[PDB]
């Protein structure tokens, strides 16, 4: 019981090899008296098969009926094909035969025999071995021969039964029929059974098999996509009639089962009679298990995709400690409505999609291919092929305007007559914008002769120039990625140092200095002279030898009061108790940084 | 010309709606506005079989009821929400102005409202680079559907979706300040789409710029990209659509080949329908038409609003395009030279000579279509003019 959702499955799971009268005989026999049942089976495998996955070859009869199918959904005529052809097909399985028998014992008899379940099952296991299987055999047990039941049937446990049912699949029907109990087969031959076994390899039946939806099969007919989707829908509706939810409940936790147009009742152990109403005083219970009502009719499609269905746990709503029914009270699937069409009820067929670029193939037609627009322009009118004598009109991109003959004409040639056309125009647009900067004024289009001003936040200034102007269709010219605002020396650290490790330590003279600061002039106590030196390199050398190397004078070293003075400046250096150091190495004890 | 109508029923459902949950309540009412825009603008009052004149007014009644119905989701500060207690949502706010703008045509709106509602988004929900942000209390919404997206990819969807609202209803509150807001935003979409992240992202983005400057260098670059991703059945194409995918994103599953595409190709259709490139558009509406059968239905109202505005725009692009011209050629000073009435039946009326040397003036009054005027002039010049010759000859 997993009818379910999508529904493909394996046949190890059902374990009901039950024919029309295979199950029905058993149910109908079960009404005669409180009955228990003993199953015995033996598989006889012949071969496996794997149905190849794609390009399957369908039958004439089927392809036929699969065609006389209307386009518009019609539950009536669609259901038809399931009745006739089925629901699933074998991807894989086995072929052969099964010795399969169901034995019917009156539970009063078994209680009289007193055997344990394990005993009873075994007496049938070993008795079959002696009686039908023909093998020189495991030694019998007089436990199975001289108990109170077997004793009344020539020592046989099997002959004790009211009857047996055959679920034998396979082989020649002559030999099979004999293995079922009959007085005619009643003095039958073990010979029979071995002969049947050969028969089974010459006349097998499908057992132990995997399935897949019959619908996946219909893939290359006239209207595949139409009829295949028409059928999945039809598949749902078809499923509902088959369900036994509609059966009214059976008197005694009896689980009602459908076959065809009728519900015959399946009885709980210790009950019998036509609808499991009768019980021998052995049945000692009134607990009832819950079972679903049938589903609801779908709620009309909604404000959302959403739609609603419902059951309630009431067919045999639970009582005095019966099992609560298990599943869904409710069901949301999403749904739709049909809006656009009137005419067709269309036919799409399993076509094959393709990205447009990849198919470029025919010229027999002799129209001209798409031509080449001129720089800064475009064709107003796209096609793959243009008929000979068609015009296509060239216009220009934004900020440029047409100058001259605006048309190409398609020649029988296959060639284009090409116009006197240009895209001169001077209206600069908003340049290649780097997230960092912000232009001013901010417009969609700029006029020939208007200037923009690139500005950045406070700590920063522009890498390239700050003012571009709009001339001969270009600016003068914007970086297009070569321009943003980064501040020198990318808790700020003093002019001698740089930040490297979230702690202010000196920049190395050799390494970090490279970017061209001003030529400075500096005095050196170790040299007792001076040298002109880059600034970066100086502010490093402060760290190391500052007490040796002083700041002197901006610009390259040069004579004047400037020089004689800076000399004095750091000759009077010793006595000075207070040296400030803003941009200069120091400010005198007497001076203020300004 | 291709047929793109609606089943008599379809409309019936849309107008009737379903009722109960506040949830999707709004979703309940949006369609009527579109089914009106399409029904009035493309004239089609006639479909009914009953009395079209009063039927028009019956929808109007439903349309004004529904108009205030949306207002329910408007906040204090004029920003739209699902629940006042709920939260103000940048998403829905844009989606309101989009619904309102289309309706404003034939149902006059509260002007001052529309404005403050606009100024909310712009003054509060726009980065320094034009792009818009969803406010918070972020909520997956059933109506929203495919809108959810990953990485910046959602900034793009939203910026473009809110651009669309603001474009749609700009008419009603033309503000110097929000035109600027449009400029900054548009630039984002151009300058930040190109290396395309999703088909769905490509398409709305394309569509949003499609409602702006449709001649722009970057824009036509973008449109080309989209136009190159397209799917076709039969070559030359009979059917055209777009699937949402990237080369990284493949699994043996039904879901990836998922409807999202109807929405994305609907945005493509709408993009090109603005470009008035009917040649491109035809296999799409045939297919979108054909889509209901292949599609089953449009999963959620979001795409169904766009599909309808598609079918609307097309049936009224056809109308613009039909040739009913009335051209006149004349001399500016000397007499009337001839002039020809040109139609579907009698296009390319003639060629005629130019007799006299008076400025030529070719000129139609109001009429509908597309006509081409060529003025091929024939002249003779001597050999030794710089024009032609560069050398001194004798023989
Ligand atoms: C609930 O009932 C309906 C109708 O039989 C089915 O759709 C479903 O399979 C379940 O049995
Ligand atoms: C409703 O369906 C469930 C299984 O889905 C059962 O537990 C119950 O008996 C009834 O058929």
């Amino acid at each position: 019981n997993q009818q379910g959702v999508p529904i493909f499955y394996s046949s190890k799971r059902s374990e009901n090899i039950n024919h029309n009268s295979a199950f029905k005989q058993a149910i109908q026999a079960s009404h005669k008296k409180d009955s228990s049942f003993i199953r015995i089976h033996k598989v006889m495998k012949v071969l496996n098969f794997t149905t190849k996955a794609k390009d399957l070859h369908l039958s004439d009869v089927f392809l036929k009926a699969l065609n006389h199918l209307p386009l518009e959904y019609n539950s009536a005529l669609y259901s038809r094909i399931f009745d006739d052809f089925g629901t699933h097909y074998f991807t894989s399985g086995s072929l052969g035969g099964v010795y399969d028998l169901l034995y019917q014992f009156s539970s009063e008899e078994l209680k009289n025999s007193g055997l344990t379940e394990e005993e009873a099952k075994h007496c049938v296991r070993i008795e079959t071995k002696k009686r039908v299987l023909f093998a020189k055999k495991t030694k019998v047990e007089h436990r199975c021969t001289t108990n109170k039941l077997s004793e009344k049937h020539e020592g046989s446990f099997i002959q004790g039964a009211e009857k047996s049912i055959s679920l034998i699949r396979g082989g020649r029907s002559e030999y099979g029929a004999a293995l079922a109990w009959e007085k005619g087969s009643s003095g039958l031959e073990e010979k029979t059974f071995s002969e049947w076994l050969e028969s089974v390899k010459e006349n097998p039946a499908v057992i132990d098999f995997e399935l897949a939806p019959i619908v996946d099969l219909v893939r290359n007919i006239p209207c595949a996509v139409t009829k295949r989707n028409n059928l999945r829908k039809a598949l749902q509706e078809y499923a509902a009639k088959f369900d036994p939810c509609q059966c009214a409940p059976c008197p005694n936790n009896g689980r009602p089962t459908l076959s065809g147009t009728e519900c015959l009742c399946v009885c709980q152990s210790g009950t019998y009679g036509e609808n499991c109403e009768k019980q021998s005083p052995d049945y000692k219970s009134n607990a009832v298990d819950g079972q679903w009502g049938c589903w609801s009719s779908w709620s009309t499609c909604d404000a959302t995709y959403k739609r609603s269905r419902t059951r309630e746990c009431n067919n045999p709503a639970p009582q005095r400690g019966g099992k609560r029914c298990e599943g869904e009270k409710r069901q949301e699937e999403d749904c739709t409505f049909s809006i656009m069409e009137n005419n067709g009820q269309p036919c799409i067929n399993d076509d094959e999609e393709m990205k447009e670029v990849d198919l470029p193939e025919i010229e027999a037609d002799s129209g001209c291919p798409q031509p080449v627009p001129p720089e800064n322009g475009f064709i107003r009118n796209e096609k793959q092929l243009y008929l000979v004598g068609e015009d296509v009109e060239i216009s220009c991109l934004t900020g440029f305007e047409t100058v001259g003959y605006q048309y190409f004409r398609c020649l029988p040639d296959g060639t284009w007559r090409q116009g006197d056309v240009e895209c001169q125009r001077t209206e600069c647009i908003k340049p290649v914008v780097q997230e960092v900067l912000t232009i001013t004024p901010f417009q969609r289009l700029y006029r020939i002769g208007e200037s923009i001003e690139l500005t950045c936040p406070k700590g920063f200034v522009v890498a390239g120039p700050s003012r571009y102007t709009c001339q001969g269709n270009s600016w003068t010219p914007p970086i297009s990625n070569s321009l943003t605002c980064e501040k020198d020396t990318l808790g700020h650290c003093q002019l001698g140092q740089k930040q490297s490790g979230s702690e202010c330590i000196c920049m190395s003279p050799e390494e970090d200095c490279s970017h061209h600061s001003e030529d400075l002039c500096v005095f050196d106590t170790d040299s007792n002279d001076y040298f002109t030196s880059p600034a970066c390199k100086f502010l490093a050398e402060k760290c190391l030898n500052n007490q040796q190397l002083h700041f002197l004078h901006i610009g390259s070293c040069q004579d004047g009061r400037q020089l004689e003075w800076g000399l004095e400046r750091t000759r009077l250096s010793s006595n000075s108790t207070k040296k400030e150091s803003c941009g200069y190495d120091t400010c005198y004890d007497w001076e203020k940084c300004s | 010309i291709l047929s793109a109508v609606l089943s008599q029923e379809g409309i019936n459902i849309l107008t009737h709606l379903p009722k109960g949950s506040a949830e999707a309540e709004l979703m309940s009412v949006v369609p009527v506005f579109y089914v009106f825009h399409y029904l009035e603008t493309g004239n089609h009052w006639n479909i009914f079989h009953s009395d079209p004149l009063i039927e028009k007014q019956k929808l109007k009644k439903k349309l004004k009821e529904g108009m205030l119905s949306i207002m329910s989701y408007r906040n204090a500060d004029y920003s739209y929400s699902v629940w006042k207690g709920g939260s103000a949502s940048t998403w829905l706010t844009a989606f309101a102005l989009r619904v309102l703008g289309q309706v404003n045509k034939y149902v006059e709106q509260n002007q001052n409202s529309i404005c403050n509602s606009l100024l909310w988004l712009v003054e509060n929900y726009q980065l320094d680079n034009g792009s818009f942000k969803e406010n918070s209390q972020y909520q997956p919404i059933k109506l929203q559907g495919t809108l959810p997206v990953e990485a910046r990819e959602n900034s793009l969807y939203l910026t473009a979706f809110t651009v669309i609202g603001i474009r749609k209803a700009f008419d009603i509150c033309p503000l110097v300040k929000i035109d600027t807001a449009l400029i900054k935003a548009d630039n984002f979409l151009l300058e930040n789409t190109l290396p395309a992240q999703s088909t769905f992202t490509l398409a709305i983005s394309a569509y949003a710029l499609s409602l702006g400057d449709k001649t722009h260098p970057q824009f036509r670059s973008i449109v080309s990209a989209l136009k190159r991703e397209a799917l076709v059945k039969g070559n030359p194409p009979i059917y055209r659509f777009w699937k949402d995918n990237l080369q990284h994103k493949d699994s043996s599953v039904p879901n990836t080949g998922t409807a999202r595409m109807v929405e994305t190709t609907a945005y493509a259709l709408l993009t090109s329908l603005n470009l008035k490139d009917i040649n491109y558009v035809n296999p799409v509406i045939k297919w979108l038409s054909e889509e209901q059968r292949y599609g089953g239905g449009f999963y959620s109202t979001q795409d169904t609003i766009n599909a309808i505005e598609g079918l609307t725009e097309y049936s009224l692009l056809v109308k613009q395009l039909r040739l009913s011209m009335d051209i006149d050629v004349s001399y500016k000073h000397k007499g009337a030279l001839h002039n020809y009435k040109m139609t579907d039946k009698n296009f390319l009326g003639r060629p005629v000579e130019v007799l006299l040397n008076d400025d030529l003036i070719v000129s139609t009054g109001f009429g509908s279509g597309l006509a081409t005027v060529h003025v091929t002039t024939v002249v003779h010049k001597t050999s030794t003019s710089e024009e032609v010759c560069s050398f001194y000859l004798k023989i």
